[PDB]
């Protein structure tokens, strides 16, 4: 059991490699500058002359720009659920309801890997926006991202490794507490063996952490309330600027959730 | 449905 254990939690690591370009062991070497420098976006000045480097008014531009990198990140998540063994293999209607509740709490999992407390590296690292910039917005833009920083702060404090998150970020997906699934065993004995891989791997990884085990299944309902404060922002935006619309992937994604 | 287009990938 144990070497079977072990061969799950490497098997979602190199799975998780391929499926996400900027790992979190990249993006913490550019924070730190141990590296061989991210643009720096600080202001409107900053944004409309760093826009060519950007992978893709001021709030506006911000806002199509995450929509631009939301659309991209559900589909690297959709990639590694793909490789979690068992998970193919469940009935493809349950296999989109998991996705559709699971991939916003990887994002804002992930996202983490890419903050400090200063700001947040976009475009697979190549900028940096700050959080002061991203705070300054008109509302409601304003008080989009500084729930997420104020998460990464607290999430990193924990220093997992992309190995811990990438059993984490399994876990979290194959969660049978979903709305609408039809067959609930199945997911359940595939989170179950999760849970124990990544039980395990904690205590490998981290043997000075006696209970990390504990504090990162505490994070994991925070993930859903801030998908929730995100939800009612979003919804904001829909009446007061009737001018933006949401892509066709993330309407299915916010369509009937919750 | 967009997801299962990605799923059936
Ligand atoms: C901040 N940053 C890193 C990525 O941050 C993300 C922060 C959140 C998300 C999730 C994603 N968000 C949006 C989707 C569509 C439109 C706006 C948003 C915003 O979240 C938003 C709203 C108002 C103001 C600013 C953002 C989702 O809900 O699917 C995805 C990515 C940027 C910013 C601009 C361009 C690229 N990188």
């Amino acid at each position: 059991e144990s070497a079977d254990l072990r061969a799950l939690a490497k098997h979602l690591y190199d799975s998780y490699i391929k499926s996400f370009p900027l790992t979190k062991a990249k993006a913490r070497a550019i924070l730190t500058g141990k590296t061989t420098s991210p643009f720096v976006i600080y202001d409107m000045n900053s944004l409309m002359m760093g826009e060519d480097k950007i992978k893709f008014e001021v709030a506006i531009r911000i806002f199509q720009g995450c929509q631009f990198r939301s659309v991209e990140a559900v589909q690297e998540i959709t990639e590694y659920a793909k490789s979690i063994p068992g998970f193919v293999n469940l009935d493809l209607n349950d296999q989109v309801t998991l996705l559709k509740y699971g991939v916003h709490e990887i994002i804002y999992t992930m996202l983490a890997s890419l903050m400090n407390k200063d700001g947040v590296l976009i475009s697979e690292g190549q900028g940096f926006m700050t959080r002061e910039f991203l705070k300054s917005l008109r509302k409601p833009f304003g008080d989009f991202m500084e729930p997420k920083f104020e998460f990464a702060v607290k999430f990193n404090a924990l220093e997992l490794d992309d190995s811990d998150l990438a059993i984490f970020i399994a876990v979290i997906i194959l969660s049978g507490d979903r709305p609408g699934l039809l067959n609930v065993k199945p997911i359940e004995d595939i989170q179950d063996n999760l849970l124990q891989a990544l039980e395990l791997q904690l205590k490998l990884n981290h043997p000075e952490s006696s209970q990390l085990f504990a504090k990162l299944l505490q994070k994991m309902t925070d993930l859903r309330q801030i998908v929730t404060e995100h939800v009612q922002l979003l919804q904001v935006i829909k009446k007061t600027e009737t001018d933006m619309s949401l892509h066709p992937l993330l309407q299915e994604i916010y369509k009937d959730l919750y | 449905s967009l997801l299962k287009k990605l799923l059936l990938a």
